[PDB]
This record gives C-alpha cells, structure tokens and sequence, in this order.
C-alpha cells in the first residue's frame, strides 16, 4: 500500500488530468475560464516572497507584505466570476454568501501583520528574518498570532464550511457546475494557500535560518511541517460553524482586538 | 507508460446514491472508510437500494451528468434484479437501462463487501467496460477450491 | 529615463476617458465606473507630480484621494440600492424631473 | 525599461479603449482591473513602490468588489440589450469624441512647451512615508478618517433597508 | 513642527466640532433620539463660537505647513457656524413629520461644519481637497436625505455625479501645477509657463461647479428644488461662503494670480455670471428655483470684487461685508420657506404662485421674506446694499468699467422678480422649536435692517478680522 | 529574479491549459444585504491608513499614539454604532 501521505494528493492530481469537458449551455465562457486561475495563480505567486534561502531566495524585492495583501484581496474575484458563471441563481447565490464571509474574514490579516511588520520595522524579508535572532516576535503577540491564524484559514481554505453546501435553503453551493480539471485546479490552489500561510506564520512570526546544531533550511523545513500537522490537526478538530455564528464573531471579536494590539506594541515600543 | 491507470486505481470518488433501506450498512461503512462527494464531480456511482419505476429517470439524468470514465456498482439483491419484488412498481434490475460492472449480493451488503467492491473495482479499473481477457475468471470460480475445501462450521447452539 | 510630459499626458487620457465615459452612457453603474476611472486619472497626475520633485509629496495626499474615492463609491452604490429598491429602471431618464 | 514602460502603458490604453466600447458590464469590469494592474505597474516602474502596491490592495482589490457586488445583484444581464446599442452608434461617439480631442490637444500642446529634466527611477521606501504621513500631514489623516466615518453613515443611511 | 498649545488654541474650531461628532454618534447609537441628538448637536456648534474668542486671544499663526490661521479665517468660520446653527434649527421642524430614522441629520451637518471650518484656514493645496471633499459628503447625503420622495433621489443624484466630476478637474489641475512648482503651498507657488496656467484654468473648473459659476451653473436649479428646505439653508449659504475664503486667498498669495493671463479668464466668468444669471432667473414660478438662480448673481458679484483684490486694500472688506450681507439675506428667506414646511408633508408645495396672499395668513413671516427679499436686490435701509455699494466701488477703484456696468445692469434686471414675490405675498388669498424657528428668522430681520442703516458696527468686526 | 519566476509560472499554466485543451430575473428578498462588503470597502480605506503607519513609528512616538488612539476611537464609536442602530446584525 501506498506509504505517503503526499501520494494521495499525486495520485488526485494525476486523475483530474485527462478527463473529457463538456460545454455548459446558457453560460459566460470568458470567466469560466478565467475564475479558476484568479484562485490558482494568486497563491502560486504569494510564493514568491519567502525567503528560502539568502543565496536562492526567488525574489530579492523590497516589499513583500504589500503583494500578499493584494494577492488577499484579488482571491475574491475567484470566487466571484465563479459565482456569476455559474449562472444558476443557486449557485450564484451559494458563492455570494461565500464571499460574504469571505470580504468579511480577510480584514483582519492586515492589521494583525501591524503589529509584527511595526516591531519589525521594515518590509524587506531579510530584516524580519535576521531580526528573529534571539527573541521571537510571538511571545507577546498572542492576539495577533491567534487573529493572523484565524484569518489565514478563513480565506477559502474551507474552516467557514460554507463552500460546498449551504446552511441557507433556496441556495446551493458553488461547486457543482465545475466538474473538469478546475475543480483540481481549485484543489491545488488550497494546497499552495494552507502551505503558504504556514511557510508565512513560521518565517514572519517564529524564527526562520537560526540553525541552533543542525543546518537552518532543514530547520525551517521541519518547523514548518510541525505547523503543517498541527493546523491540520486544528482544521479537523474545528467543527463546521454555521454561517450565523460565523458573522457574530467577526468585525465584533477582532478588529478591537487587533486595535489594542497596534496601541499596546505602540506603547511598548518606545 | 500505464501511469494513467496507476492514477485511476489510486484514487476514485464515490457518489452515494443509497435509498430508504439498505443505506445503514453503507453509512456504517463510509463513516469508517471517511462531505467530500458532490454531484457533478464524481465518476463513481454506487446505486444501492429498489430502483422504482417512478424515480428512474432521476438515476438517468444522474447518470448522464457524470464525467467520460463511467463505473457503476449494483448492491443488494433490490438493486441487482429486482431482488424480492417483482411486481409491477420495481423495474427488475438498474442494469436494463445503464450499464453496470460490478454486482454486490445480499440484503442489505455488508460493510466488508462494500470494501471487497472497492477491492474488486480496482482490479478491474488495473486492467486496461473492459475484460482485457482477464474477468473471464469469477469469484465462482477463483475461489471455488477455496470453498469446496470447507468441511466442519461451528454448532449454531453457541454463541 | 521618462520625463513628466508622457506621464501626464496618460494621466490626460485616462481623466479624458474617464469623463467621456461619465457623459455619455445612461446607467448611474456606468457613470459611477467612469467617475472613478477619472479619479483615479487626476490621483495619477498628482502622483507622478509629486515624484517629479523627488520627495515624500506624491503618497501624502494619493492616500486621501483614493479615501474619497472609497467614500463617495461607496455612497453612490448604495444610491443604486436604494434607488433599483424603489424603480426597477436603472436609466438615469427615469430621474429626469424638474426640466427647466 | 522603456520598452516595459511602453508596453505596459499600451496594456493599459488598449484596456481603456476597450472599457469604454463595450456593452457587457463584467468586460467592463475585468479590463478595468487590468488597467489598475498596469497602473500599479506603472507606479511600481516610476519608483512610487508605497503606490503600485497601495492601488491594488484597496482600489483594485474593495471597491472594484463593491462594484461586482452592485452589477451580480442586479442580474440586468440578459435583459435591455438591443436598444442600449441601438442608441449608442459610432454617429453619436464621434460627437463628444472630437470635442474632448480638442481638451487632449491643448493639453497636450500645455505640457510639450516645459523642458524635460528627465527623472530616473528613484525608489522611495515605506520608511518616508510613514514619517510625513506623521510630520505636518496628521490632521489630513484625521480628517480623512472622519470622511470615511461620513461615507460611512452616508451609505447606511441612502442604502436604507425595510422589509422588502 | 510638532504640537504646541499655541496650536492647539488655533485648532479650538476645528476640535470641538470634531469631538461632537463622536459624541452624537456614541448618542445615536446609545438611544436613537431626537431631542437628544438635536441638543448634543447645537451644543457643540454653539461651543465652537464661544471658541473663536479663544483664538481669538491667539495671533495670525501656522498649525502645520498645510493650515494658516489668520484673523480672517476667524470671521469666515464665524459665518459657517451660524449657517451649521441655522440649518438645525430649521431642521427640526421639517424632520418632525419624518417618518424613521430622523436622527442622522445632525450627524452630517457636523461633517459639513468640519468641512466648512478647514476651508477657512488654508495655506496648502490639499487642505484645500481636504475641505472641499469633507463638506460634499454631507451635501452629497443630504440632499437623498429623505429619499422617499421622486426628486430627492434625483437631485442626489445629480448632484453626486456632478461634485465627484468637478473634484476630478480640481485634483487633475491641481498636480498639473506642482508639476512646474516644486511644492503646492500657496505661498510657494508661482516661485507664466503654459502648464502652470494650464493646471490653473482646470482647478478654475473644479472651483467654479461648487461657486455656481456661468458654464458651472446648471446644478444650481434642480437640486434646489429638490432638497429639502433645511438642506437648502445650508447648500445656499455655508458651502459657497466657506468655499470662496479658500479660493480669494489662493489669488492673494499666489504670485501667479497677479498674472493678467488669469484675471481676463475669471473676469469674464463674472461678467456673465452676472448676465446669465439675472436674465434666466426672471421667467421661474418657484420659490426654490428663484433662490438658486438668484445664487449666481450674488456669487459673481463677489468676483467682480475678487478681480481687483490686487488693486487696492478695500477689496478685502467688501467680500467680507457682502458675505455677511449675503448671509443673513439667504437664511432669512430660505428659513421661510422651511417654516411653511412645519410638517414633513411629503412633497412640500412651494411656488410664486403658491404664495399669494401669505400675509392674511401669516403676517409676521410674511414682512420676514419681503424684508430679505428687498436685502437681496439692492434696496436701501438693507445690509445687502452697503455689500453692493463696496462692489461699485472696488471695480471703479480697479477701472474694471465693464464689470462694474454690469452689476448696474444686472441689478436693473434682476430688480424684477424680486418685487414681484415681495408683491405676491400682498395679493388676495386662495411646536415650541417651531417658534424657536421663527425667532431664528425674526432675529435675522431685525438684523438686516439695523445694518443696513446703521452699518458702521459691522464694517469695525471685519476691519478688525482682516490682517 | 522575479521576472524569471513569472514567466515560468504563466508557462506551466500555458502548459496545463494547452495540455488539457489537447488531452481532450426578480430577486426579491433574496439575496441584498450585501453592506457587510460596503463596511469592508470603506474599512480597507480606513486600514490602509495603519497599513502607511506600520512602516514609521519609532520617530513618531507620543503624539503618534496619542493622535492614532484617537483615530481607532473614532473608528470605535462608529463600529458600536453600526452595532447599535442594527445595520451590523445577523445577515443573509
Ligand atoms: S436489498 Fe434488502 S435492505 Fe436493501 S433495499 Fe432491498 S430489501 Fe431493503
């Protein structure tokens, strides 16, 4: 039997590959194409901003944040042309509500990386990760590691549950009119995202390249697949939250909280 | 190469279609096997259950919708033929009208035999409705010495 | 190496187009796309004026500019909301009273 | 860099002739946004880095979704095509299109008679802004925050809710 | 510079408008209450005129490099606030008849008072969009205040595409300029290439749509009409008398506008603003549409003093006085109006010929309009007057003898369809904030006819305020 | 460089699509209440903001938070009012 976990999203790949399309009648054909790339290729290239290694890093550019923050807002689109080409009321209606919670839970990725990126005090990835030489910049933001991981996972990366069914009768889910290589592509493209947003936690809030005994890359490699399996633990301990509860804990519970985070490590930093 | 086939033997998404009855057992299985399975994005069709006359046309639309590798599996004697009823309100059998590939005694299966369908149905998707000259043999006859060698079972005064 | 003529110039078209856009069609959706295409035209040559000058001039008010066009986009959509909620026409012929 | 400035800033000009030609609104919507892109591009290609990145974040990436939004809930595809493009012909396109070609010209002609004293791609980081930001320019913060808090009831308020 | 308390004396206005915004707006959301919200708001806006005598007692000083604080930013905030006050004291009673949510009015007329308040002091271009932008959102909403009713919506509308649009032209020409200047302070500026002149005719456009200017003036109708009359007191007088202080100190500062290649362009604008203003106006039935075409006389009347501010120092007080003048006129007449509107009543029906007789109905607000309505055109014992007399007399200190001819002519044709509404009220006929209201106007009246007889007094404030 | 790394990304998805492509009216009350995004549209605004912020706050130092404090607190009292009036609520 197959003895890696990994070979079961090869062999996923594998069979979305090569499967007959049909046309669907009535329907948009431009964004039909398009939505599932505005997913897919949005996080491929929020890979371009880590920092694997000072001597092959992929891009030595002096903002980094910035595009991630516009890779965060563009992944609605995705999500939107998706909804309007599927051109059942439904589904359009199933991918309005997810991207309602959507619009709703990306904002408080930004104002959480306030307070790391202002103790920080520069964009370029290279002095957050020589920055983190000694003390992590963890210990005392608890609230802004908590919030930047409740946000993390709630963009699209299927905590919210609300993609493929629907808490709301009259509507459906938005993932049944795909049924080619798009809805691999829309797997691939939560892959990429979950390991991003690890790869981001564990090089901008814990300690990247500190190799204490052993080399640093293989470091960072083992951390980030701790937190690999332990937001995987995290996601199936996470039970589904309907969509009420869901809209009750959010612009109400974070943005006050990430508001004193910005005025506590305000104060404590001078 | 035959990469494709270690590919469609490797993974396969099953669309539940159990009915009324027979579907416990199912659920028994699936909740030890596994919201995964969604219409319109699956190739296996696993019709269990009396197909009646009347919803019939529900189980041809579901399966035109399905994508160009096409498997289906018969389970339980009601699904098979028309089992027990044969009356005039069964169809007598879901293979008069869709092609079926692998058939699943019994009523209702049991959880192991759906498993030794999922067994069976990678053995035949490993081989390339195809016979590849290999399905000639059947479970009748692949174990039959198996079976015939069987001679003393337990007193049915124990538990 | 690009002086100050070709940007402003682009700054010129779009704020042109911008504003061809707001007259002619009859949709308010439409007129609301061109009057923030034609914002951002006139925040663009202020932009490229402030980095003429080579100092921290161009970011200070481009921020502010892009506010009010968050403010007044947002208002003018809920406008529309309110405004299809009442009419089912969304031409801006069905507001045209008081002529003269 | 000339010819990345140059293609880009014709992406960006065919994307605005193309927004203003045709009649579906999502085109619409998506060649804007590749306009945004390309002027993020643009700002990125000047040396405005706290620019390029700033349009795409919120302009490109809020408002622009507020607009989807407003067109999806409409559902106005598939009804009122035909007499939208009846009345807008090219006959009518050329009226206003000469009248501001003239508005281009001038300033066109405004702008050629100043000398160049071209400028390189300065960068300038985030390390300035946020130091004029906060040297005399506090109180533009502070009054722009409260002209969010008046777009703010402004929109609650003419976006009104009932029970229909 | 940093924060001294010299500064934060000079800021006094612009604070505790600001703090009454948060503090309504936590009331609002507390309790949802008129009376309440109505008190809270007027408090703080008379608060903010026991302030200016505190700055008062601080010096012609800088805030920052984007303000400048003069004395005469002191009278200019001193108007805006008694517009903000008269605005809400006609707003209750028009909002008393409203069926919900009648409390979000207060709200933005504290946006507007900040807005109004920041134009007064300028000395840098962007606190000049800073300003503009803050007193249009509330002008943008208020107008859709009251959106039940077909023409609201659409005078909204209007006016919202058409702002936005002049606030494009505004920020387009305001860069152009910085392009040749190294910094877009005022000061600064001008330190006559055709892009500097090029970026200033496009700030012109952006400034003339919320002045009413001639090729400007079409908005000035319809969202008259279709306001409400408590929106209409305050989009007549606040926002174009808090907008003109920030566009006469660009000219006095910049040494660009000292240029004649400006002068001829805006002198030419208010030769006919004057012409198509006063020979439009004479054929409208409509109270409301009569004020506003009546707006862009009084506002060209102003530029033909602004044109020869670089000619002699008396320039200076006559746009003070004929803003004060122009004032008084203006809240007094609209504030009628809104008082025949005592309940909301859906569509108020407002016309000249809706208003015959109105003295064997009311005789008291009847003797208010005409009192005013003389003040507007030029009759003597009125303040608008004297605010004429200074006009003639700055264009023929400047020999500017078209312009000054066509005041003249303009008064002779705008004389008549002012007497003819002071007659109409004369023909045969067809609650306690309520008498709070009344006074507001009666104050007003007795106000007018002091100043204009004896308009001495006025003329020691604003030689006082003038630097 | 970053150049490179684009070009390779738009090459595989060129790759994928061209492989693949080869391999072969009235709504009602439903849906409205989309103003949970227009308090997002407007908030992002008020963010970016904080966004400029983040960068220089070191030099700023007690005025910096002393002017911010009353930035969010203003941003407070307007969020405890959307709460209050009900525009912030359960939602379709
Ligand atoms: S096989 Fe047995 S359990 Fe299943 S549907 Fe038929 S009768 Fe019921």
């Amino acid at each position: 039997v197959g003895w890696g976990g990994s070979l079961q999203l090869v062999a996923d790949m594998i069979k979305m590959f090569f499967k007959e399309d049909w046309i669907p009648k009535f329907s948009d054909r431009v964004i039909f194409t398009l939505a599932p790339m505005i997913a897919f290729t949005s996080l491929l290239l929020a890979f371009a901003i880590v920092p694997v290694s000072p001597g092959w890093v992929v891009a030595d550019l002096n903002i980094g944040i910035l595009f991630f923050l516009m890779m965060a807002g563009l992944a609605v689109y995705a999500v939107l042309f998706a909804g309007w080409s599927s051109n059942n009321k439904y589904s359009l209606l199933g991918a309005m509500r997810a991207s309602a919670q959507t619009l709703s839970y990306e904002v408080f990725l930004g104002l959480s990386l306030m307070g790391v990126v202002a103790q920080a005090g520069s964009f370029n990835m290279t002095d957050i990760v020589n920055s983190q030489a000694h003390v992590w910049n963890v210990i005392p933001q608890f609230f802004g590691f908590i919030t930047f991981a409740i946000a993390g996972v709630a963009v699209c990366h299927r905590h919210p549950f609300d993609q493929p069914e629907a808490e709301q009768e009259l509507a459906d889910g938005y993932h049944i009119e795909y049924s080619g290589m798009k809805f691999g592509l829309f797997f691939v493209g939560e892959y990429i995202g979950i390991v991003t947003i690890s790869a981001l936690m564990v090089t901008l809030f814990f300690g990247g390249w500190q190799g204490p005994l052993l080399p640093p890359f293989i470091w960072f490699a083992l951390k980030t697949a701790f937190f690999m399996m332990m937001f995987i633990l995290i996601r199936a301990s996470l039970p589904r939250p309907r969509y009420d509860q869901v809209m009750s804990f959010g612009w109400k519970i974070c943005l006050p909280l990430t508001l004193i985070n910005l005025l506590v490590t305000a104060a404590v930093i001078l | 190469n035959d990469m494709v086939n270690w590919g469609r033997k490797n993974s396969i998404w099953p669309y539940n279609f159990g009915l009324s009855c027979c579907y416990v057992e199912m659920v028994t299985s699936f909740t030890a096997v596994h919201l995964r399975a969604s219409p319109r994005q699956a190739d296996l069709m696993v019709v269990a259950g009396t197909c009646f006359t009347k919803m019939a046309p529900v189980i041809q639309r579901l399966y035109d919708q399905m994508l160009e590798p096409k498997w289906v599996i018969s389970m339980g004697a009601c699904a098979n033929s028309g089992g027990m009823y044969d009356i005039y309100s069964v169809v007598q059998g879901v293979d008069k009208f869709i092609p079926v590939d692998v058939y699943i005694p019994g009523c209702p299966p049991r959880p192991e035999a759906y498993m030794q369908a999922l067994m069976l149905l990678q053995e035949s998707i490993g081989k390339e409705q195809g016979v590849y000259r290999a399905n000639m043999q059947s479970e009748r006859e692949r174990k039959r010495g198996e079976r015939i060698a069987v001679t003393n079972l337990r007193t049915p005064d124990e538990i | 190496m690009i002086p100050l003529q070709h940007g402003l110039i682009l700054a010129a078209i779009l704020f042109v187009l911008g504003l061809t856009g707001l007259v002619i069609r009859r949709n308010l959706l439409f007129m609301l796309i061109g009057l923030e295409i034609m914002i951002n035209a006139s925040a663009l040559a202020f932009v490229v004026a402030g980095s003429y000058w080579g100092q921290t001039d161009g970011q200070v008010m481009y921020i502010l500019a892009i506010s009010l066009a968050a403010a007044e986009a947002s208002i003018g959509l809920a406008l529309l909301l309110q405004l299809h909620r009442r009419r089912q026409n969304l031409n801006i012929d069905s507001v045209s009273e008081m002529r003269g | 860099m000339e010819f990345a400035f140059y293609i880009c800033g014709l992406i960006a000009i065919l994307a605005t002739l193309r927004v203003i030609t045709h009649t579906n609104p999502v085109h619409a919507l998506l060649y804007l946004i590749i306009s945004l892109l390309a002027i993020s591009g643009v700002f990125f290609s000047l040396g405005a880095y706290f620019a390029g990145a700033l349009e795409i974040i919120v302009y490109a990436g809020a408002i622009m979704v507020l607009f989807v939004f407003v067109v999806m809930m409409l559902n106005l595809g598939g009804s009122e095509i035909e007499q939208e493009r009846q009345w807008l012909k090219p006959q009518v396109w050329i009226g206003p299109a000469i009248l501001s070609a003239i508005m281009l010209v001038v300033i066109v002609y405004a702008i050629l008679g100043v000398n160049d004293q071209g400028i390189d791609g300065t960068p300038i980081s985030a390390k300035a802004v946020g130091i004029t930001l906060f040297g005399p320019y506090v109180l533009a913060v502070e009054l722009a925050s409260m002209l969010l808090l008046a777009g703010l009831v402004v929109a609650f308020h003419v976006g009104r809710e009932e029970r229909a | 510079m940093t924060i001294t308390p010299q500064n934060l004396i000079a800021l006094l206005p612009l604070l505790i408008v600001g703090l009454t915004v948060v503090v309504v707006m936590l009331s609002i959301a507390w309790r949802r209450n008129h009376f309440l919200n109505a008190t809270l708001s007027v408090i703080g806006l008379n608060a903010a005129l026991v302030s200016l005598w505190f700055v008062g007692q601080a010096g012609a000083m800088d805030v920052t490099p984007l303000m400048r604080v003069d004395g005469f930013a002191m009278l200019y905030t001193g108007l805006v606030l008694l517009a903000s006050l008269a605005t809400c004291t006609f707003a209750y009673p028009w909002l008393e008849g409203y069926n919900d949510n009648k409390d979000e009015f207060y709200l933005l007329v504290l946006i507007a008072a900040l807005g109004g308040i920041l134009l007064a002091n300028a000395n840098h271009l962007a606190s000049l969009f800073l300003g503009i932008e803050l007193i249009s959102l509330p002008l943008f909403g208020l107008v859709g205040y009251a959106f039940r009713q077909k023409r609201s919506l659409e005078a909204s509308i209007k006016y919202t595409i058409l702002s936005a649009a002049a606030s494009s032209f505004l920020l387009f020409g305001m860069a152009l300029v910085y392009a040749q200047s190294g910094d877009l302070s005022f000061v600064a500026l001008g330190k006559n290439e055709p892009l500097l002149l090029a970026g200033f005719g496009l700030m012109i456009v952006g400034l003339g749509f919320k002045l009413s200017l001639v090729p400007f003036h079409l908005w000035t109708p319809d969202v008259y009409q279709g306001a409400p009359a408590p929106v209409s007191t305050f989009l007549a007088t606040a926002s174009k008398i808090a907008i003109f202080g920030v566009v006469m100190r660009l000219f006095l500062y910049a040494p660009v506008g000292d240029s004649e290649a400006i002068r001829v362009v805006l002198a030419i604008i208010a030769f006919a603003s004057i012409i198509f203003g006063n020979l439009m106006a004479l054929s409208q039935t409509n109270i409301k549409r009569l004020l506003g075409y009546s707006s862009i006389s009084h506002l060209g009347y102003l530029l033909v003093a602004l044109i020869a501010l670089q000619t002699g120092e008396m320039s200076m007080e006559a746009v003070g006085v004929y803003l004060a003048g122009y004032l008084f006129s203006s809240l007094g007449a609209f504030g009628v109006v809104s008082l025949m509107s005592s309940p909301y009543r859906g569509p108020d029906a407002d016309s000249l010929f809706s208003y015959r007789g109105l003295f064997w109905h009311r005789p008291i607000l009847a003797a208010v309009m005409t009192v005013m309505m003389l003040s507007l055109a030029g009759i003597p014992m009125t303040l608008g007057f004297i605010g004429k007399f200074y006009v003639l007399a700055v264009g023929v200190q400047a020999h500017l003898w078209w312009l000054v001819g066509a005041v003249v002519v303009g008064s002779a044709i705008g004389l008549y369809y002012y007497l003819r509404v002071a007659v109409s009220l004369y023909l045969h006929a067809p609650n306690w904030q309520y008498s709070a209201g009344g006074i507001v106007v009666l104050i007003s009246a007795l106000l007018v006819l002091v100043l204009g007889v004896w308009p001495q007094p006025l003329i020691s404030i604003v030689r006082l305020a003038m630097p | 460089a970053f150049a490179i790394f684009l070009i390779v990304a738009i090459g595989l998805c060129c790759l994928m699509l061209v492989g693949g492509w080869f391999l072969g009216a009235r709504l009602r009350l439903s849906a409205k209440f989309y103003l949970v995004a227009m308090f997002f549209v407007i908030f992002d605004v008020e963010a970016l903001y904080l966004f400029a912020w983040s960068t220089s706050i070191r030099e700023s130092g007690w005025v910096g938070f002393v002017e911010a404090a009353i930035f969010i607190f203003v941003l407070l009292a307007g969020l405890v009012y959307l709460v209050r009036i009900g525009a912030l609520d359960w939602t379709p």
